[PDB]
DNA sequence: TACAGATTTTATGTTTAGATCTTTTATGCTTGCTTTTCAAA
DNA sequence: TTTGAAAAGCAAGCATAAAAGATCTAAACATAAAATCTGTA
């Protein structure tokens, strides 16, 4: 059987979209095409810019290393908030051979091993730039007799806050002998993402001496003054402006969103955006009309759900008290200029007012809420410009068939749920999960995890499991379990344990041990002891 | 291409890897193998050992004793020998195959026993009343490699240097598919056998399994040092198949060891020599000068040697050393070097057997300085007051320095503190350890008498008596200081 | 085929084809079961017979790799379009086949000496005797060679 | 036939990942005596 | 407003779970000389 297996190919035995038909099944083929084919246009536009910002980013870091190293002591560079990635690069400079050296965590169990990577990575890169040798640091000393070269060397230390210390620690005692030799200069790359005082006080006071004779530090992380967020956000304005707008809740969970993360926030942007732009392509049957040559597809279901906004019954309620489909194909021209509004407070906030550290998405949240000026308030120099700037958005007519907004609860059961919580609750009120349509068992008896469970949740530190057993028992009936039993004939086994005085009991203790060991598997519960197994600990609880 | 590490000294044998069951095409086209030049066993460095001899050197009147008691050189051994030689003789003459066990402690004649009886069976052979075979030795205890013996017994029978596996499927080709007319009957010592012992135990099976195969016509006799060797490491494949009978040599009597050393002393004890009183040396055949070892002083030596061990090594040695110290005794007296009556005596054989028992111990206890008898009797101390058999550094370290300044009163105390903690002089200011405190506890670690546990807190390490108690408790009452307080 | 006097129990495939494949012939390199199973399929039924296969497992390892070659060889022995079978004796649906040797009685010691020495002209043996012997050998685990060696060194 | 070169066999060294067992220390239940905060007079 | 009394707290005892590590062993990773194969000349 395959199922006893741990690993097996199927190729299954075959005999194009996955978009669906919207409007109850009525939606037309064609306007599916359509809706996937500029979903990839809007898409692709997206992510090309998204694209071009990631090199940008790598690049200018790999700028700034390169100057950060090369303008008798290490030449140390503290890069903080590294999470490292960066394939740091060397110049091609005559006469001296330049050698990067990678050290990660695995790669240093002790100094030795950690000399060793290093000795042979420095001979494999002298040997393909242009006998064998020792892997020790003599090989340094003696570069110049096989090589007729200098030497520079980089050691690129990745996840310092992985590393052992007292490791690292005899490594760079070690790598400070090689400054006896006039051919040697070594550089030294320490990738931080906790803080530097949580290494100043892991390594001991003199090696922190020798690397404050030379030493430098720069930070790395995506949240360095906001301005690879501002890009990539400002690239999705500049993809779907025009189209539809960002409501003030969805901007609003992307800034919560992206507070609760350090070292990957950006990816985490993009992904949030990425779901919602599959969400509203996936949802809404009015995104034909985002192409403005669609406007002749119109149909008696679009027009029927089309009267059904909140903007339009206000709209309609005012001309009543006052005194359809023209009226709907000329509105859609407006620009919404809150996008080239939020653009052009940006040139200006950093073009010559020289104010760099703001975030976008927090300007253009508190431009969509109306509340720009208690936004520009804080910076104190800016004081100038409170009509220059100030902007008033427009609640224009059925936006709402187009925008992005996260009132459903579905970014936050897709992106971020509430896992444990979504188990517990699912174990706890399970006729919420199970359709309520074996006639007479199903009705009174709930499945066996979720009276468990039930029973389970009104427990205290040890749990006895014959008492809990004796508690699950007095829960079933004992009725329509032997009606029920008995409503197979084919069966003649399950007639004759039937037919037995302690059928019920015994049954009863089946799906007990049943569910008791699913409890297990899944973490609830616990056996203290090896052996026995008399009692249990319950491990977790409800609305944590 | 540049190397991660570098095998520098490897030095690998000229040894091939096809085994016999491909060298020819078929089971027919197999000859007659005691044929062909190579098998069947069809030295260089002898000569390599040899020099001019330009003196004259002494042999006295104790030299050819003790050259003649050597063990180079079958009396109590005719049951274990006609067992032996009549299983062996069957299993030759019948064209079979059969394991013979033997077993038993050092020096008791097994090796002397088979090898007595292969060469009894060779002559034999030589006389055509028996098929003639090929005698292999092979001792565990002079392979490097376990594996080795496949090795060496392959090369014995076809002449071939392959590797050990190879050799293993060559020879169970050899055994199982070969016929006995295109064969030669193989007769195989395993001496050591223990020492042939693996985990996987596949050269156990191999060895006694190739026995119970019907053309193989291999005789296997397997020398053990103990009787339950076969129940208590090997399996039970391989204790069935080594079989029920399993000889036993048993420690020799006095009778029986006395009668070795009187075999080996027969032609010299009541002879006489030519002797020369100018440099001292004899002629079996200047006076005449008659030569004994008395019968009591072996038979002593035998009942000793008889009750401790019964090993005809030790009674021979035993033998030896006492004629070496009456020799050296003579070269003493008379001016002897190394260019009417003389006995071995009892006192010789005495002083022979009670040499390995004096027990230096105490003797080195007693002759060590005073700083190393100050450490022994601290740390007895300490065993005596908490009773425990381990104790740490820093109390010995404490309670030498209360022994020291309790009894300040002694006048050795008093001659010795200043040399204790200053070394006799002034500007060295006063130490916590005694002087050479380090050296007495390494000096102690050096002969057993101590062990000392891995710490690197040099106050909290425990040391413990390697020795027993008694034996330093009176090599400290030995001394007059220690034993007055 | 024995399974101890293999140097590997990797190699026992390969010897299976040195077992068959004759000499004048191509020596293909069988690697595992797979090549063994392609040289299988053009025949003729192979019969193999290989004693202690129970030292086919590893003495090293865990579970996983210890059986890694007794399942191989009892896939090999159960896939349809061959003719191998597997005997396989060891010592104390596709599982294959038991049967279990017991251990000899007295009465069928005596029986297999009688017809082992019915070739001889003249019985040098009281029957009592052979009788006393098989008896004594016939314990909880009695064997055939333990007998032998009894009555040999009679 | 043979031979230069590629591949295998046998043999061993290097480094990492995990198992097992031992010793010493945290921990968890039991039992007896002391405080103390909230359900009734 | 008191009262008291069952819930909570503290410490000694002691069996036991567990952390730390000493010792080792398998498995991946690595190299290498001699033998064996192999595809042509
Ligand atoms: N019966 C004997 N007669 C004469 N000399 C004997 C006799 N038995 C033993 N020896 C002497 O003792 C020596 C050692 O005996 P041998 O090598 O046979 O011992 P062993 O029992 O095989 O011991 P080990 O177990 O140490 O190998 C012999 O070489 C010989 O000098
Ligand atoms: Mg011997």
């Amino acid at each position: 059987a395959d199922a006893q297996r741990s690993h097996y190919t199927v190729y299954p035995s075959l005999p194009h979209i996955p978009f669906v038909k919207l409007l109850s099944g009525k939606e037309s083929e064609v306007n599916v095409e359509k809706r996937w084919e500029l979903y990839h246009q809007l898409h692709s536009h997206f992510h090309d810019q998204v694209d071009h910002i990631i090199d940008n980013i790598e690049a200018d870091l790999k700028a700034e290393i390169s100057d950060l190293l090369y303008s008798r002591c290490f030449n140390t560079i503290f890069l903080l908030g590294s999470d490292s990635t960066t394939k740091i690069e060397l110049k091609d400079e005559s006469s001296r051979y330049n050698v990067l050296i990678e050290l990660t965590p695995k790669e240093s169990p002790n100094v030795r091993m950690m000399l060793r990577r290093s000795m042979y990575k420095l001979y494999s890169a002298a040997d393909a730039e242009e006998n064998d040798v020792s892997y020790d640091l003599s090989l340094v000393e003696n570069f110049k007799r096989l090589f007729g070269k200098d030497l520079a060397m980089v050691f690129n230390f990745k996840d310092v806050d992985s590393i052992n210390f007292n490791t690292l620690d005899n490594f760079i005692i070690l790598l400070k002998s090689a400054f006896k030799y006039d051919h040697v200069k070594i550089s030294l790359i320490f990738n931080i993402n906790t803080n530097l005082s949580n290494i100043e006080k892991n390594l001991r006071q003199s090696t922190i001496r020798l690397l404050k004779r030379n030493y430098h530090k720069l930070d790395v992380s995506s949240n360095k003054g906001f301005k690879y967020g501002n890009q990539i956000f400002q690239s999705f304005l500049d993809t779907v402006d025009g189209k539809l707008n960002l409501s003030d809740r969805f901007v609003e969970f992307i800034l919560s969103k992206m507070a609760n993360n350090t070292n990957h926030n950006l990816q985490l942007l993009t992904k949030m955006l990425d779901y919602s732009l599959m969400s509203y392509f996936f949802q809404n049957a009015f995104s034909v009309f985002i192409d403005p040559v669609n406007v002749d597809f119109l149909n008696d279901d679009y027009l029927k759900i089309l009267s059904r906004c909140p903007t339009f019954m206000f709209f309609v309620e005012g001309l009543i008290k006052q005194h359809l489909e023209e009226f709907f194909v000329e509105f859609l021209v407006r620009e919404n200029p809150i996008n080239g509004h939020a653009k052009f407070v940006a040139r200006f906030l950093e073009e010559e007012l020289n104010i760099t550290n703001f975030n976008l998405i927090e300007l253009y949240h508190n431009l969509l809420i109306g509340k720009l000026d208690s936004y520009l308030d804080r910076w104190s120099a800016c004081k100038e410009y409170k009509d220059r700037l100030h902007f008033e958005p427009i609640d224009t007519i059925f936006q709402e068939l187009f925008t992005l907004d996260n009132r459903s609860g579905l970014l936050t059961q897709s992106i971020f749920p509430s896992y444990k919580s979504n188990i517990e609750d699912n174990l706890l009120s399970w006729e919420q999960v199970l359709p309520s349509l074996s006639g007479d068992l199903d009705k009174i008896m709930a499945p066996v995890l979720g009276q468990l469970f039930k029973l389970y949740r009104e427990a205290n530190m040890t749990i006895n499991i014959y008492d809990f057993y004796i508690a699950f028992r007095e829960t079933l009936p004992k009725e329509e379990i032997l009606n029920f039993i008995r409503k197979d004939p084919s069966n003649t086994k399950l007639l004759e344990l039937a037919e037995t005085p302690d059928a019920f009991d015994k049954v009863a203790l089946i799906l007990f041990m049943q569910a008791i060991f699913a409890f297990e598997n899944m973490g609830l519960i616990k056996f203290q002891s090896t052996k026995s197994y008399d009692l249990v600990e319950k491990c977790v609880w409800r609305g944590i | 291409v540049i190397r991660k590490f570098t095998k520098k000294n490897v030095a690998r044998a000229k040894k091939k890897y096809t085994p016999f069951s491909k060298r020819f095409k078929s089971i027919a086209a197999i000859p007659d193998l005691t044929s062909l030049p190579e098998f069947y066993g069809n030295s260089r460095f002898e000569n390599k050992l040899k020099t001019t001899q330009k003196h004259q050197i002494v042999e006295t009147i104790f030299s050819k004793v003790k050259k003649q008691l050597n063990s180079s050189y079958l009396p109590a051994r005719e049951n274990e020998f006609a067992s032996i030689y009549l299983s062996a003789y069957s299993a030759i003459e019948s064209d079979s195959a059969t394991t013979i066990y033997v077993a038993g402690t050092p020096g008791v004649g097994k090796t002397l026993t088979v090898r007595e009886v292969v060469k009894e069976l060779l002559s034999s052979s030589a006389q055509r009343e028996i098929p003639d075979f090929l005698y292999v030795e092979i001792n565990g205890l002079k392979m490097v490699k376990p594996t080795d013996c496949y090795e060496t017994l392959w090369n014995k029978v076809s002449g071939e240097r392959l590797t050990w596996a190879a050799s293993m499927e060559s020879l169970e080709f050899y055994f199982k598919r070969v016929p006995k007319n295109k064969k030669k009957t193989i007769v195989v010592l395993l001496d050591e056998l223990d020492a042939m012992v693996t985990k996987s135990q596949d050269i156990m099976y191999n060895f006694f399994n190739w026995t119970t195969y019907e053309n193989a016509k291999l005789i296997v006799i397997a020398v053990a040092n103990t009787m339950d060797l076969p129940e208590r490491q090997l399996g039970n494949k391989i204790t069935s198949r080594i079989g029920f009978t399993r000889i036993m040599f048993t420690g020799y009597t006095h009778e029986e060891l006395k009668n070795i050393i009187d075999l080996r002393l027969k032609g010299l004890n009541d002879s006489f020599f030519y002797v020369d009183t100018k440099t001292g040396n004899a002629i079996l055949i200047v006076r005449k000068v008659r030569l004994r070892m008395s019968a009591d002083a072996i038979e002593i030596a035998s009942r000793k040697v008889a009750s401790v061990s019964g090993d005809a090594r030790r009674a021979l040695k035993v033998c030896k050393r006492a004629a070496e110290i009456a020799e050296k005794h003579y070269m003493a007296k008379h001016g002897y070097g190394y260019d009417g009556v003389q006995t071995v005596h009892i006192t010789h054989v005495m002083k022979a057997l009670n040499e390995t028992l004096n027990s230096h111990v105490i003797t080195f206890m007693t002759r060590l300085s005073f700083t190393a008898k100050l450490f022994i009797y601290a740390l007895l101390n300490l065993m005596k007051k908490n009773g425990s058999q381990e104790q740490e550094l820093g109390d010995i370290v404490d309670e030498i320095k209360l022994l020291i300044e309790v009894n300040g009163s002694n006048k050795f105390v008093m001659e010795i503190a200043k040399t204790l903690f200053q070394q006799g002089s002034d500007n060295i200011s006063e130490q916590l350890r005694i002087i050479s405190w380090d050296f007495v506890l390494n000096q102690l670690l050096d002969a057993g008498i101590l062990f000392k546990q891995t710490m690197k807190n040099d106050r909290i390490c425990c040391v413990k008596l390697n020795i027993s108690v008694e034996e330093a408790k009176r090599a400290m009452n030995e001394d007059e200081t220690l034993r007055n307080l | 085929i024995n399974c101890i006097s293999l140097g590997e129990p990797s190699s026992i495939f390969q010897k299976i084809f040195d077992s068959f494949q004759d000499l004048n012939g191509p020596t293909l390199q069988i690697k595992n079961m797979q090549h063994l199973q392609k040289f299988l399929e053009p025949y003729t039924t192979f019969v193999v017979v290989l004693d202690e296969m129970d030292r086919l497992l590893h003495a090293n390892t865990s579970e996983t790799q210890s059986v890694r070659t007794i399942l191989e060889l009892f896939l090999l022995a159960k896939l349809p379009t061959v003719s191998f079978v597997l005997i396989g004796m060891a010592n104390s649906g596709l599982l294959p086949q038991t049967i279990v040797f017991q251990p000899y009685t007295a009465e069928q010691m005596y029986e297999i000496v009688i017809q082992k020495m019915s070739s001889l002209p003249t019985i040098i043996f009281q029957p009592m005797a052979i009788k006393f012997a098989a008896k004594k050998c016939a314990g909880n685990t009695g064997d055939l060679r333990k007998l032998f060696d009894v009555l040999r060194g009679s």
